[PDB]
RNA sequence: UGAAGAGUUUGAUCAUGGCUCAGAUUGAACGCUGGCGGCAGGCCUAACACAUGCAAGUCGAACGGUAACAGGAAGAAGCUUGCUUCUUUGCUGACGAGUGGCGGACGGGUGAGUAAUGUCUGGGAAACUGCCUGAUGGAGGGGGAUAACUACUGGAAACGGUAGCUAAUACCGCAUAACGUCGCAAGACCAAAGAGGGGGACCUUCGGGCCUCUUGCCAUCGGAUGUGCCCAGAUGGGAUUAGCUAGUAGGUGGGGUAACGGCUCACCUAGGCGACGAUCCCUAGCUGGUCUGAGAGGAUGACCAGCCACACUGGAACUGAGACACGGUCCAGACUCCUACGGGAGGCAGCAGUGGGGAAUAUUGCACAAUGGGCGCAAGCCUGAUGCAGCCAUGCCGCGUGUAUGAAGAAGGCCUUCGGGUUGUAAAGUACUUUCAGCGGGGAGGAAGGGAGUAAAGUUAAUACCUUUGCUCAUUGACGUUACCCGCAGAAGAAGCACCGGCUAACUCCGUGCCAGCAGCCGCGGUAAUACGGAGGGUGCAAGCGUUAAUCGGAAUUACUGGGCGUAAAGCGCACGCAGGCGGUUUGUUAAGUCAGAUGUGAAAUCCCCGGGCUCAACCUGGGAACUGCAUCUGAUACUGGCAA
């Protein structure tokens, strides 16, 4: 599902945010954030294994946007190639065109970035999509259109923009609502709440 | 018997054309004695979608076995 | 060239006609262990004068009689 | 009972009752032949071996011996004057 | 780039060992729920029985012809008069039927039979092979026919019988006779078919002969391809299946097949086979492969490809290169149907449909566009092959059902020392967007070809023809206003399903009270149930979710990898010994086992390695490697085996 429903909630029991209608707000800000999402159908406790075993396992999973057998298939890719099987996963997740839009700055939200490229406002180089997963690739060419240089929502995502530091292996051109995604990604610095170790054990039988 | 003949392998609304030499008592996607060729009609530029060898269209043709249309066309357009 | 195969006669009586047991090494498939699978084959003698133990050269051929396929090819030695 | 032509049937009538005489014209000859080896004689199992032997070369050209028998069915009945000579 | 365990016996504990769960899967079914779209799959059972429709024809360029249609001509009419109308005529388009050739032996479907000289792997030898194709040579001259047709004549039909006539690339002689065949030899013996276009010089009784081309025909020897035949090896299970075999085993000579063969026979011999499992009994189509799995292995054989087998039942033969011809014949049999009651007719395991069975599996749809297949020297015609459409969440994949912002945080619930907490930025409220559906409007592409003209630089006649070549022109689209693209309003039209006692992430309040009921296992409930029921809430998955069945995994719990036997499950009560398995030590030899190399082959598909193409993905696809293997060819001699000492 694409879910449509109550974003912060969430962050109560995530105990992280991870870009929950980030535009002005975050954590405790106009809304009650970091306790329990139940009255006593959920109460904070000293916690299992393996809820943290399950959570951590979706932590990973939620910030692409990722359905259930996707990202299982992607590590059916990573431990096919003869390289490292955790980078080579991160590396697939990072190929769906609706993150790589969020870190050009369009979309304020995770689920905004999103939900631009459903209206036909997108495009990648002279090829129009409407389809939330592309391959994305080194010189790629991200492009906004025409009637999406009109449009007041997607001028409305760049101040945070300015307030997001934006990733160095892609340029990022707002000028002209462009960037090329030049080249590949690094992870030398986003592995820094991921530990590949913990999730592949799980995935294995 | 044994005859040139084209042969999809396409899926559906896909026509992907394999020149095979294939039986008449099989079929053109039963039993193949050989390809020879691949050809595309809709001209793609996928890696070699259009081969047509020199060699066996020039030896199975010698004790004969007849090509097609779009074939005899191409004997002419790849200058052989 | 050709292949004649090492047999034992192991029953002469019948006139022109040696009865032939051939051992080989058979090996198990999942135990890996060689062993003698013993398979009599009909061979045609010129002239039966065999018993038992006679090596032989067989080879393979047109028939001459029903269960066939076989003839003396050279007794490489009797035991008889 | 529809076919296209299933005349092919009644065509194949006469076609099964022409080559009936022909072959057992042949092989009345051929008894005749065998009469005179049992009488010993090379003078009336010879009077039905030369005068057969047009018969049984034309009829290979009927293709009525057929195939590889008729290059063998010229030699086989050969074979049998030969032994009583 | 390659495999993890947990729970469950006991008062406690450690082993042993069963039990269960977490995985992955399906031609799956079921229950609930259900926005779109792309790709794939979809009667597994009663191989039970079927209304109907369709799926098998095409060549006039071999024929003799003219039934219909349309013109040409012809006389004629109306003189409905130079225009309507009528008869005649195969002349021409064109073609009914009938003779003649080739397809109907394919393609398609099914897995009932089938443990298999059937399949698979690997070889082999004594064969065939229309359609195909190379070479050389030929196609000479006669005869007898008979369909249609015609005149009669029998039946309700089916379906006939007389009598007469005629054609051919039909039929049968005859001639000619090798690089032919047979024959040691000497010799002997056997073939046919022409039809088309065109034409200058000549000839004709004016139909044609002549000439030139073209396709088709005949023969002989090859090649290709495809197909018979043999062998070896691998192919399932049961000894509560141990004895088996008379063309049986073999040998001669006969006969037969395309060819090798007891394939078959006459005679002759009396053998052959068997526990390295015969014989018999149970069950099954087989394979590439498929699924699962770290692997080995096990399981399995759906779609797709190959092989084999079957077509109402049984049996049988005909023509042919090919058939025991699914929609050919005949005979017998049971069905089933019709009837003029005399007699006939039929066989969906072909497609689509029908009824019955079953847990379950779709429309009597559109079409020759395209691909392939058939007939034909061509044009052209034919196609339930095929391409499309349709029906079904049967599955795989993609996208959507809105984004932002918004609080004392709205009522409204729910829980609450009654301070509040929770639902909750969730809503209301504010702006912001219209994908996709819906509406309006364009629209690429899948088409190459063939057809009408023109160029030949062939061939001959120099010209034709025919073929060839480019050009020139009008066009070839079934799907379907296709991909796609533009506009149009308006959050509009688009969430559900299971679970929350432990394994296992995810609880409160009530009602019930060992009742009701729950439950994969371990197990729940005896009136203060995190396990039952409702509500509130929480959790995981999401156009699906959950349940079942089923196969492999975990399960190294059948173990070659990878298991035990003092007491946990297991050592015959004890010797002897036949087969079998096993062999101290040294030398020589051999090279079978074995080691090395080489060579074929190991189908396509499938995996992988590298790499592309569709808006992505699903899906499509290229090249490499793999193809673990097997046989063959040659070497090596340490070990294993043989032989010798």
């Amino acid at each position: 599902a694409r879910y449509l429903g109550p974003k912060l909630k969430l962050s109560r029991r995530e105990g992280t945010d991870l870009f929950l209608k980030s535009g002005v707000r975050a954590i405790d800000t106009k809304c009650k954030i970091e306790q329990a999402p139940g009255q006593h159908g959920a109460r904070k406790p000293r916690l299992s294994d393996y809820g943290v075993q399950l959570r951590e396992k979706q932590k990973v999973r939620r910030i692409y946007g990722v359905l259930e057998r996707q990202f299982r298939n992607y590590y059916k890719e990573a431990a096919r190639l003869k390289g490292n099987t955790g980078e080579n996963l991160l590396a697939l997740l990072e190929g769906r065109l609706d993150n790589v839009v969020y870190r050009m700055g369009f979309g304020a939200t995770r689920a905004e970035a999103r939900q631009l490229v459903s209206h036909k406002a997108i495009m990648v180089n002279g090829r129009v999509v409407n389809i939330a997963s592309y391959q994305v690739s080194p010189n790629d060419v991200v492009s906004i259109r025409e009637k999406a240089k009109k449009q007041s929502r997607v001028k409305a995502a760049l101040e945070l923009a300015e307030q997001r530091e934006k990733p160095t292996w892609l340029e990022v051109d707002a000028g002209k609502m462009e960037g090329t995604f030049k080249r590949k990604p690094e992870r030398s610095d986003l592995s820094a709440d991921i530990n590949e170790h913990l999730i592949v054990e799980l995935y294995s039988k | 018997m044994v005859t040139i003949r084209l042969a999809r392998h396409g899926a559906k609304k896909r026509p992907f054309y394999q020149v095979v030499v294939a039986d008449s008592r099989n079929a053109r996607n039963g039993r193949f004695i050989e390809r020879v060729g691949f050809f595309n009609p809709i001209a793609s530029e996928k890696e070699e979608g259009t081969r047509l060898d020199l060699d066996r269209i020039a030896h199975w043709v010698g004790q004969g076995a007849t090509i097609s249309d779009r074939v005899a066309a191409l004997i002419k357009e790849v200058n052989k | 060239k050709i292949r004649t195969l090492q047999g034992r006669v192991v029953s002469d009586k019948m006139e022109k006609s040696i009865v032939v047991a051939i051992e080989r090494f058979v090996k198990h498939p999942i135990y890996g262990k060689f062993i003698k699978r013993t398979t009599k084959l009909h061979v045609h003698d010129e002239n039966n004068e065999c018993g038992i133990g006679d090596v032989v050269e067989i080879r393979e051929c047109r028939p001459l009689s029903k269960t066939k396929s076989w003839t003396l090819v050279r007794v490489v030695e009797k035991a008889v | 009972n529809i076919k296209s032509a299933k005349k092919r049937a009644i065509q194949s009538e006469k076609a099964r009752k022409h080559n009936a005489s022909r072959r057992s014209m042949m092989r009345t000859f051929i008894k005749k032949v065998y009469a005179a080896i049992e009488a010993g004689d090379k003078a009336a199992a010879q009077k039905a071996f030369n005068e057969m032997q047009p018969i049984v070369d034309r009829q290979a050209a009927k293709g009525l011996i057929h195939k590889n028998k008729a290059a063998r069915h010229k030699a086989n009945l050969t074979a049998q004057i030969n032994k009583l000579a």
